[PDB]
RNA sequence: UCAGUAACGGCGAGUGAACAGGGAAGAGCCCAGCGCCGAAUCCCCGCCCCGCGGCGGGGCGCGGGAAAUGUGGCGUACGG
RNA sequence: UAGCGGCCCCCGGCGCGCCGGGCCCGGGUCUUCCCGGAGUCGGGUUGCUUGGGAAUGCAGCCCAAAGCGGGUGGUAAACU
RNA sequence: CUAACACGUGCGCGAGUCGGGGGCUCGCACGAAAGCCGCCGUGGCGCAAUGAAGGUGAAGGCCGGCG
């Protein structure tokens, strides 16, 4: 709301917060990033580093479509399926384990990240890490790939 | 062993049959028919060569097969063209070759 | 002129951009106007479905999407005619029908053929004739029951299998996912170079040979 | 029949054959004035594949084009800028000799509707194309039902807003990756939609 | 929405799309050619009958013309 | 003003019936035949244009096709 | 005034959050409002970073079993 503004308060006051000796001219600086490298150059290299330059190689028609690859942690791994699919593995004396599919929910490769519940689980997916592999197997599980 | 289905791979890909079917007819385009080799046979031999043709006639005929190439290449275009061109001249004059001596 | 510290930003209004601007005040017309217009088709096809003919099963072409099912354009004629409908019929008594999409699996064929099987099940068809029916027609007793329907024709659906909690064997436990991958990933890169290389190993050894 | 051996023998345009015709033609046209009509097809078969038919209310005008490029029409040079506009006599024209000779038909014979054009001969100076027309008033047309689109008013001057197919080539229309620039209706429709501030309600 | 992204740019200032995805809407078709049908096709003048304020339908004309340098029917890549 | 309020006039659209006119029409299997758009594509160069980068698109000039061919597969080239 | 960004503040929800586009609500004084969608969360931002790229991708500490 204009009631709540700064011009309110500065009415009356030749100047309007901009100074005597300097105006409020039209752009001193030059327009936009101008002088990035000749008059702003000590700006733009402390708070910009990398700014100017080129590097790395050019892909043309990128598509993210062929890169898109979601991924998901081990201490996350439990909350794709519901409390009572684990609870009901926990109790269960038949040594049968659950079965979670991260492709499912939306999920292409398995990061191991947090620590896992004492329990078998079978986890299959499309990309495994190394350490989601060793805990998997560690705890008591299954690792399966699908396409 | 257990062989997974993966993404990446030589045989990369979720599993699926492949079904056989008849190829659309809108493939069947530029398959060659006997009364059109007819048709444009006749028109060749009515008509005869163009200049360039029979230009790279000659060189084949000294065998300078690497120039002919070469000049058929500049004259057309794109070396798959340059090629079909030079093997269907070699094909004319070998059959020329071949009337004359029989 | 930069400030103390921010952001470089890049502001796409360096041309005439206040003569070309779009206000939506339209808004709330435009979406009562296409309402009418979709009611008054409703009602001049008055026992059709509203939403139009049925569509098929398709997946998504791409690595994002290829778990997920859409609603395709229409009908292909392996379909149409491994279902035993004419595709000059199918588009005048409800089939979108399209004859560009191919049939590159079964599966997918398949559950079209169900798709349609289950709407010829499912569809009442009215006398060309209102006094004298014909035989490939539908009955008199159940025309008094015949009611538009609301939304897409059986809508698609992204069914999930579950299978149940197995037990795990030796044979699965000792499966290295990881070193699996990474030596697919590394036969895929050096299938051909080392193609190549025992081609000439062949070939020197035919010339040591000789 | 005889039209595939026709057009097997106008794809032979390098035999002595038919570069004799066409030079004599050449002469001919060149001889006869700018434009005026031909009392039937020179090809029958090219204005077969075209959409002529031999009947009443087809018409077909013959007409040269000068040929070259085309330079600035500014007064000596002085075309007054910066030097990227400097260019005078190397620059070529956004439309096709074939376009420009169906419009200057249209526009001579405002009665007709111009159908579609074909090239005939050629020389160092000047391009001949013999040009389609139909009257759209004559019975034998509106009486027909599938050439009757013609008559509407929506195909004035095709020609003249370029939907011939010579004239839609400069256009740059097609589907797929070459031709991103005409998304939508054209250039003009393009640059449109991607040059607007979409200001919803809410933002 | 992708996305101020891939990319272009004294690679400086600046410029800058598309595919996929969700929706609004949704509708498909016709020639030339290749061939088969006694040109089986079309326009116009005269007389008779109908209504004619969007000049049409039927019949009779040893009436005229177009058209074989090709009109009409079947038929077009989804095959015929 | 409100009202699935009243009265009168005119035009329309949807159904029904009558006369006249045209129309003789489809599907499956087997056998035999047939099937395509040229100074156009494409190449070189020049100029403009584009995010399109060893040339995205357009145009002038020169060269100029093929039929298991041709176009596209976002880095030029040969082979596959 | 519009757009972008930064930071500070107030409110709702919270590892989630947000219908802005569309649709359903006998369209219509207000009402062009308001309500609803939840198998309309597509999608955005966040929940993972790093490398030019191919790619990889986030603890471990004690005893019995061959110091
Ligand atoms: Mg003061
Ligand atoms: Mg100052
Ligand atoms: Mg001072
Ligand atoms: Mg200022
Ligand atoms: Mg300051
Ligand atoms: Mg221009
Ligand atoms: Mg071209
Ligand atoms: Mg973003
Ligand atoms: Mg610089
Ligand atoms: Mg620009
Ligand atoms: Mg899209
Ligand atoms: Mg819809
Ligand atoms: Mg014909
Ligand atoms: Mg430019
Ligand atoms: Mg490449
Ligand atoms: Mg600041």
């Amino acid at each position: 709301p204009s009631r709540l503004r700064k011009t309110r308060k500065l009415r009356g006051h030749v100047s309007h917060g901009h100074g005597r000796i300097g105006k409020h001219r039209k752009h001193p600086g030059g327009r936009g990033n101008a002088g990035g490298m000749h008059h702003h150059r000590i700006n733009f290299d402390k708070y910009h580093p990398g700014y100017f330059g080129k590097v790395g190689m050019r892909h043309y028609h990128l598509k993210r479509n062929q890169s898109f690859c979601p991924t998901v942690n081990l201490d996350k791994l439990w909350t794709l399926v519901s409390e009572q699919t684990r609870v009901n593995a926990a109790k269960n004396k038949t040594g049968a384990a659950p079965i979670i599919d991260v492709v499912r929910s939306g999920y292409y490769k398995v990061l191991g990240k947090g620590k896992l519940p004492k329990q078998p689980v079978i986890v299959k997916a499309k990309f495994f890490s190394r350490r989601a592999e060793e805990k998997i197997k560690g705890v008591g599980g299954a690792c399966v790939l699908v396409a | 062993a257990l062989r997974y289905p993966m993404a990446v791979g030589l045989n990369k890909g979720h599993k699926v049959t492949k079904n056989v079917s008849k190829p659309r007819h809108s493939r069947r385009r530029g398959r060659l028919t006997k009364h059109t080799k007819f048709v444009r046979d006749m028109i060749r031999e009515v008509c005869g060569f163009a200049p360039y043709e029979r230009r790279a006639m000659e060189l084949l005929k000294v065998s300078k097969d690497k120039r002919a190439l070469k000049f058929i290449k500049k004259r057309v275009g794109t070396h798959i063209r340059a090629k079909r061109k030079r093997e269907e001249l070699s094909s004319v004059l070998a059959a020329m070759r071949k009337a004359a001596a029989k | 002129a930069p400030s103390r510290n921010g952001m470089i930003l890049k502001p796409h209004f360096h041309k005439d951009w206040q003569r070309r601007v779009a206000t939506w005040f339209n808004q709330p017309a435009r979406k009562i106007r296409r309402r009418k217009a979709r009611q008054a088709r409703a009602r001049r096809i008055a026992p059709r479905p509203a939403a139009g003919p049925i569509r098929p099963i398709v997946r998504c072409p791409t690595v994002r999407y290829h778990t997920k099912v859409r609603a395709g354009r229409g009908f292909s004629l392996e379909e149409l005619r491994v279902a035993g409908i004419h595709k000059k019929v199918a588009r005048t008594i409800g089939i979108s029908v399209d004859p560009r999409r191919r049939n590159k699996s079964t599966e997918s064929l398949q559950a079209n053929v169900q798709r349609l099987k289950e709407y010829r099940s499912k569809l009442v068809l009215f006398p060309r004739k209102p006094s004298a029916p014909k035989k490939g027609d539908s009955s008199a007793e159940e025309l008094k029951l015949a009611t538009q329907l609301t939304g897409p024709v059986m809508p698609i659906r992204n069914v999930f299998k579950k299978e149940k909690a197995r037990v795990i064997t030796e044979e699965e436990k000792n499966f290295k996912a990881f070193a699996s991958l990474r030596m697919a990933r590394a036969n895929a890169r050096l299938f051909g170079i080392r193609a190549k290389r025992a081609k000439e190993a062949a070939e020197q050894d035919v010339e040591k040979k000789k | 029949g005889a039209y595939k051996y026709i057009q097997e023998l106008w794809r032979k345009k390098q035999s002595d054959v038919m570069r004799f015709l066409l030079r004599v033609r050449c002469w001919q046209y060149r001889q006869l004035s700018a434009l005026h009509r031909a009392p039937r097809p020179t090809r029958p078969d090219k204005a077969r594949r075209l959409g002529y038919k031999a009947k009443q209310g087809y018409v077909i005008y013959r007409i040269r084009v000068r040929r070259g490029g085309r330079k600035r029409p500014v007064p000596k040079g002085a075309t007054y800028g910066k030097p990227v506009h400097h260019g005078v006599n190397q620059l070529k024209f956004a439309r096709s000799l074939q376009s420009v000779a169906e419009e200057r038909a249209g526009r001579h014979c405002g009665a007709l509707r111009v159908l579609n054009s074909y090239w005939v001969g050629e020389d160092s100076t000047y391009k001949f194309f013999e040009v389609i027309l139909i009257d759209p008033f004559h019975k034998a047309i509106r009486r027909n039902p599938d050439t009757q689109w013609i008559t509407k008013p929506v195909h004035k001057h095709r020609e003249m807003r370029g939907l011939t197919s010579a004239g839609r080539k400069s256009r740059g229309l097609g589907k797929g990756h070459k031709f991103h620039h005409t998304i939508g209706g054209s250039r003009r429709a393009a640059w449109r939609r991607r040059n607007t501030l979409q200001l919803h309600r809410y933002r």
